[PDB]
């Protein structure tokens, strides 16, 4: 199918107790394969999945230089950005990034990101042609005015259909075992009666991959939207993802219910139904 | 400042059968700013070797982290995530339901 | 692989 690689990069600030802490982690769909924490021992990027181990040392120096310096740039961005909209220095705050790159199944270019977070709100972000900029406001258009006068989207251009692009296809060789392996979801429905007159009936999903699903419940065929409690998607810890999604249903109406699982892991939709 | 309040499960890496070495998970999303603090409880007493997945975020900038250990399930063993964040005026204790 | 410019302060 289509496959994407994402870096991530949070700073926060921490005034009186050192320097803003900064975290990056880099994903391919939705497999972690780098990190580096600026708290760690000896700060450098550490791999996360095998089939980044075989890089050499070179490609970890290059990797772990570019984390210190995206560190101090966020480091003086954080201090920017309190001018920018006048704040005290006595507060925590938050400078948040994330790039990279979409492809789709022949491997080309469908979309690149570049996008920034300050205190957890949109600041400025690449536009899908790659060449202009969207800024939330007065403060991200000074930011925005310094990245055109240093034409910074032509960089990233380049680096989004080039470097971007290319080393996305090399992890997905590498790593095809994993990475271009859907493991559908193992599901079944439970009933808990809530009184004599109603009962909960539960859908679930487990083990699957990638975390993309659709779990829905219809009754009489008809989709319970406003009715289904439906929980995030989460992380079992072992590659694998969990859902579930509840209906509150009258008691006997039960066979009236169905369950409806879709992924890229299964040939056909799934139903099912509560078996007692 | 904008603040969002964390959403708590608390569940199992694998279906629970007692007696059998499993993990025991909360995962904490949809929260900003990013300081948090999880722990996971053993009969109400704070569990000592917790490990946690590096702070990532999602589309919309909220943060999540996995908090993890390893441990058997028993009976009579009760556990809980218990969770401290700016938006909560106490922490709060979400716990395990082996059928959530 | 990552990016780094080749000034992108903020």
């Amino acid at each position: 199918g289509s496959h994407s690689m994402r870096y991530f990069h949070t700073s926060v600030s921490r005034p009186g107790r050192g320097e803003p802490r900064f975290i990056t982690v880099g994903y391919v769909d939705d497999t972690l394969f780098v990190r580096f924490d600026s708290d760690a021992a000896s700060p450098r990027e550490e791999p996360r999945a095998p089939w980044i181990e075989q890089e050499g040392p070179e490609y970890w120096d290059r990797e772990t230089q570019i984390c210190k310096a995206k560190a101090q740039t966020d480091r003086e961005d954080l201090r920017t950005l309190l001018r920018y909209y006048n704040q005290s220095e006595a507060g925590s705050h938050t400078l948040q990034n994330m790039y990279g790159c979409d492809v789709g199944p022949d491997g080309r270019l469908l979309r690149g990101y570049h996008q920034d977070a300050y205190d957890g709100k949109d600041y400025i972000a690449l536009n899908e042609d790659l060449s202009s900029w969207t800024a939330a406001d007065t403060a991200a258009q000074i930011t925005q005015r310094k990245w055109e006068a240093a034409r910074v989207a032509e960089q990233l251009r380049a680096y989004l259909e080039g470097e971007c692009v290319e080393w996305l296809r090399r992890y997905l060789e590498n790593g095809k075992e994993t990475l271009q392996r859907a493991d559908p979801p193992k599901t079944h429905v439970t009933h808990h009666p809530i009184s004599d007159h109603e009962a909960t009936l539960r859908c679930w999903a487990l083990g699957f991959y990638p975390a993309e699903i659709t779990l829905t419940w219809q009754r009489d065929g008809e989709d319970q939207t406003q009715d289904t409690e439906l929980v995030e998607t989460r992380p079992a810890g072992d590659r694998t993802f969990q859902k579930w999604a509840a209906v509150v249903v009258p008691s006997g109406e039960e066979q009236r219910y169905t369950c409806h699982v879709q992924h890229e892991g299964l040939p056909k939709p799934l139903t099912l139904r509560w078996e007692p | 400042m904008i603040q969002r309040t964390p959403k708590i499960q608390v569940y199992s890496r694998h279906p629970a059968e007692n007696g059998k070495s499993n993990f025991l998970n909360c995962y904490v999303s949809g929260f900003h700013p990013s300081d948090i603090e999880v722990d996971l409880l053993k009969n109400g007493e704070r569990i000592e070797k917790v490990e946690h997945s590096d702070l990532s975020f999602s589309k919309d900038w909220s943060f999540y982290l996995l908090y993890y250990t390893e441990f058997t399930p028993t009976e009579k063993d009760e556990y809980a995530c218990r969770v401290n964040h700016v938006t909560l005026s106490q922490p709060k204790i979400v716990k395990w339901d082996r059928d959530m | 692989k990552r990016w780094i410019i080749l000034k992108i302060v903020r």
